[PDB]
RNA sequence: UGUGGCGGCCAAGCGUUCAUAGCGACGUCGCUUUUUGAUCCUUCGAUGUCGGCUCUUCCUAUCAUUGUGAAGCAGAAUUCACCAAGCGUUGGAUUGUUCACCCACUAAUAGGGAACGUGAGCUGGGUUUAGACCGUCGUGAGACAGGUUAGUUUUACCCUACUGAUGAUGUGUUGUUGCCAUGGUAAUCCUGCUCAGUACGAGAGGAACCGCAGGUUCAGACAUUUGGUGUAUGUGCUUGGCUGAGGAGCCAAUGGGGCGAAGCUACCAUCUGUGGGAUUAUGACUGAACGCCUCUAAGUCAGAAUCCCGCCCAGGCGGAACGAUA
RNA sequence: AUGACUCUCUUAAGGUAGCCAAAUGCCUCGUCAUCUAAUUAGUGACGCGCAUGAAUGGAUGAACGAGAUUCCCACUGUCCCUACCUACUAUCCAGCGAAACCACAGCCAAGGGAACGGGCUUGGCGGAAUCAGCGGGGAAAGAAGACCCUGUUGAGCUUGACU
RNA sequence: UUGGUAAGCAGAACUGGCGCUGCGGGAUGAACCGAACGCCGGGUUAAGGCGCCCGAUGCCGACGCUCAUCAGACCCCAGAAAAGGUGUUGGUUGAUAUAGACAGCAGGAUGGUGGCCAUGGAAGUCGGAAUCCGCUAAGGAGUGUGUAACAACUCACCUGCCG
RNA sequence: CGUGCGAAUCGGUCGUCCGACCUGGGUAUAGGGGCGAAAGACUAAUCGAACCAUCUAGUAGCUGGUUCCCUCCAAAGUUUCC
């Protein structure tokens, strides 16, 4: 079961993609699983499952909402073991509702909290964390 | 008319008389409930907050994803010179409560404890308990005395003890040792008082009150912080940058009519130095002080079973703003109240404790000493010389 | 209190049948004042008059959750009713909005009061002064619930209230340890595995407890580690001037800039958040009234986010037990 | 469906070029298309135009604007969510030292009452003197309501009111 | 007594109040009930009262009615009904009984007949008006549940025990 | 700042800056009158008619006030015509 993280990708961020669909930009409209509070901007981090608009790619895909997943992050997140770990970018793929990928492989690493969690990305992976 | 969308609220409405505590030592408001089945013991004790550092352990809890893996958890260091009883004290059960019945003292009461009766030790002839003791070695003060120990033996039901700390042994400026009542919970008051007397003038160490991997409760006073605003004190929303007379406020005090303003609403005022009682803090190790023998002094506190070097919990340059820790200690997981140097009443729990996160036995693999005064990289002075070579002083 | 809003009685009929599971035609008894009306009792030597920002409390006519009864309830679901107002009821686009409508997340995105809560709390974006332009009317000065552009938000040091800080009262003066009258009050909701691809089901589908492991929402702390500050003006660089010049530095309302101890500090770092009693709906044991029955008339049982005491916070024109006492 | 065509009542003619849900269109958040995950917004056409229309000016256009309006790349403490630092006050002391305002004053419930009381009635209660703050209440202060109505009270403007 | 759904709303007849007016009572207050006043001593009263607050039942005061897990407690006055109850309590009419009722606990509940008109069927059982006798201790041209028609199981009416 | 330093200031940001530019002295225009690249602007802190004296104590079906005691009697808000 999923341990928590220190999180930094709130609504209206633009993370770049890491699949071969014809998608560069992913744009977060809200986060799945979140309930609320007055004035708080809902945020996702590594491993979470966002809802996403694409902003420049293969005209086919633009204008419509797909479920994306987050893969690498720019915010610093502490594993139990002791360390603080962080990446070069903000990186995520386009997913159908049940948890299976849209691209064949991934251009880069993946985080191992988000190679642990999901049952359908770690075998596409370049290099786990 | 009504509140357009809802929230929850700002702060806890039991804790609200937010005043600077009437006492500087944490009061025990409530000791446990005895059962005559089990044998005598003290309940409470006294330490001083001296630090904070890492650990590392290899964990067992079957189920989670940190099983047989190696976390790091943080800790505080509480320094505990063994305490010295000086008396007993009897209480009686009544229908207006619990009236205090009779009090007695030992023949010999130390001068750190004759320091606790004075506002000024410089000018005073130190005359407390001068006429009192007298009784303890004349044949008309062995009988009057043991008339009365035979009066608690009938009437009284609650029994307590009284212990002064040892500030000859701490590294602080002060020299005024804390007197503190403690409840003695156990057998019928007959036994309860056979044990007490016998301990007047003796030392009682921390091996005896507490044990390893226990769940204790931690009472004291907060780190203080000054007459502070409504935005720091209560944790409200700031205001937006255009506001004519300020934006670290509540903008609506109250409605028009119930034309008062209610103790419910958030205001300026004093932040911190309250009294406070956190619970369920664990015990990862009970330490041993600096015992000498056969010429050499032995100072391996921090020596875990998994690295056996020569070090004590003390870090490079000492603990900051406090001292060096020679006297036997306890190692609490998690953080605790108060500054450094501040006095931390302990206690058992009231609540009989069975889950899994209680019964978790602990042994460690690393204990930190890398200087906290800076940004350290070296575990022990000798190891430095070995990394760095000889310097322009040698 | 007509209109608005909410709810009862009677029962022709809707429902494959069957008035009443769930509805209710012709009719008729009422409640509310979160709708507009009626009227003008109070204010014209003046109660600052639209909606948003922020904060608390109450109601409940129960949207979630807790506890139960009924369905045209086989299971998943869905519908009506009961005690229950403990704890919540969110993020965005167009609009000045009160209202409206769409995206997404969700246990759920119920409704209202508090001078249509709240301008010596803010904002002035709308209306509702003086400038300006049209689109109807008039011969005209001028006029528009027809639209536009720009248009200064004054005071607190007095009483109270509320928050905090000194003190007052008694027992001869003074100091140590303590008891507790009365007030304050706290925690909350949700996935996964397991039961289990099981009960139920002829198919499609698809439950539950006890036991594990995490999570939100709220609260109380803390600075070992990451992160933020930095005028230790701590030490590297560096521009213009200035002491003849090298070594030693100074002024440019902190010169700029690089890395920075201590202390402050963040779901942007870690730590902790809990026990018993009487009983509401309701379901029940013995048993009359009323030779038989019957939860009720006398007697006896179980029972819950409610209630109350405790755990915790503050300690009375309330005491107590102990030492020194010029 | 649609209306090129045909008649028929009327006035001094009866709206010819162009140009639109506009700084001008009640119904209205008019409807097809374009920009957004979602748009009473902005822009591109359609004209039925309550009340568009030609020196009472019509349609267009390079430069220009402290003018009105929309969207994209840049960049940010405007927000998620607030931290810490510096300057001057505020604070405490010696010396100097004014104002507005003031029936009498100043803890609450509900009740009646000129129908929303600090004083009345029934209950709850009431313990010297004071330092810093706050902005619920005094239907707070500030000015014989600037809105409306009356007055056999006026003035600035205008013509077919009367002289 | 006129308008209005009504109003602490607009409008009129007769008398008496209030305004101008205090005093006992209705806790409370212009109008409601008692009584109208120079300064006071004894006495008896009105309307209203007699647990304490508060003068007066601190009477061996009378006969009944009523329990509420939202009881009730006085003219104007300050909270409300249609509709319902096997709580308990008074009343009104008419039947069932030692010739054996009312519980309860047992045995019967027929054929011509599937009575005819309608309908794909109307075996007693949506429906329509019509609605008889052989047998008897007693069985109705039928009280409900059930089916496409029935089947199959009750109840009207009588029997044994029981008093 | 708004019982101010000021009966219209001060600060950062702003518009113009060889032309219908920006200022000193002497001079002409006077209140139903002057002057106006035109807002009813300006005419000595006053302007949709300046200031000083008089006529003047201008008029008011409307506001506010209206000074010692005791004694006796004690009303009206309805009717015609404005």
């Amino acid at each position: 079961a999923k341990f928590r993280i220190s999180l930094g990708l709130p609504v209206g961020a633009v993370i770049n993609c890491a699949d071969n669909t014809g998608a560069k930009n992913l744009y977060i409209i809200s986060v799945k699983g979140i309930k609320g509070r007055l004035n708080r901007l809902p945020a996702a981090g590594v491993g979470d499952m966002v809802m996403a608009t694409v902003k420049k790619g293969k005209p086919e895909l633009r204008k419509k909402v797909h479920p994306a997943v987050v893969i690498r992050q720019r915010k610093s997140y502490r594993r139990k073991d002791g360390v603080f770990l962080y990446f070069e970018d903000n990186a995520g793929v386009i997913v159908n509702n049940k948890g299976e990928m849209k691209g064949s492989a991934i251009t880069g690493p993946v985080a191992k909290e988000c190679a642990d969690l999901w049952p359908r990305i770690a075998s596409n992976a370049g290099s786990i964390a | 008319s009504h509140r357009k969308f809802s929230a929850p609220r700002h702060g806890s409405l039991g804790f609200l008389p937010r005043k600077r505590s009437s006492r500087h030592r944490g009061k025990v408001k409530s000791f446990p409930k005895d059962d005559p089945s089990k044998p005598v013991h003290l309940t409470a004790f006294l330490g001083y907050k001296a630090g904070m550092t890492h650990i590392v352990r290899e964990v067992d809890r079957p189920g989670s994803k940190v099983n047989k893996k190696e976390v790091v958890e943080a800790v505080t260091i509480v320094e505990t010179p063994p305490m010295v009883v000086v008396g007993i004290v009897g209480y009686v059960e009544t229908p207006r409560g619990l009236r205090t019945f009779k009090t007695v003292f030992a023949e010999h009461i130390s001068d750190e404890c004759k320091r606790r009766f004075y506002k000024n030790w410089h000018k005073s002839k130190k005359k407390a308990f001068t006429k009192y003791c007298k009784k303890w070695q004349d044949d008309a003060g062995k009988r009057q005395l043991d008339k009365d120990f035979s009066s608690m033996k009938k009437y009284c039901q609650v029994i307590r003890v009284l212990a002064h700390t040892q500030m000859r042994l701490l590294p602080l400026r002060q020299k005024k040792a804390h007197l503190m009542e403690i409840q003695v919970n156990g057998g019928t008051v007959a036994e309860k008082l056979d044990w007490a007397r016998e301990r007047l003038e003796q030392q009682v160490p921390v091996s005896q009150v507490f044990g390893q991997d226990e769940m204790i409760d931690v009472i004291g006073v907060t780190k203080g912080k000054g007459y502070k605003g409504v935005t720091s004190r209560w944790h409200t929303k700031k205001l937006p940058r255009k506001t004519h007379r300020g934006l670290r406020k509540v903008a609506c005090i109250g409605a028009w009519h119930p034309a008062r303003v209610a103790f419910s609403v958030a205001r300026a005022g004093q932040k911190g130095y309250h009294h406070r009682t956190e619970i369920n803090k664990k015990i990862y190790k009970i330490g041993q002080g600096y015992l000498i023998k056969d010429g050499k002094l032995i100072k391996n506190n921090a020596s875990t079973d998994y690295d056996l070097s020569d070090k004590s919990i003390n870090p490079l340059g000492g603990f900051v703003h406090y001292g060096e820790v020679t006297n036997d200690f306890v190692m609490l997981k998690g953080c605790v109240v108060g500054t450094k140097k501040r006095v931390l009443t302990l206690r058992k729990s009231l609540l009989v404790q069975t889950k899994r996160r209680a019964l978790e036995k602990i042994d460690l693999k690393f204990i930190d000493t890398t200087s906290k005064f800076g940004h350290g990289r070296f575990q022990t002075v000798e190891e430095k010389k070995a990394f760095m070579g000889p310097l322009k002083k040698d």
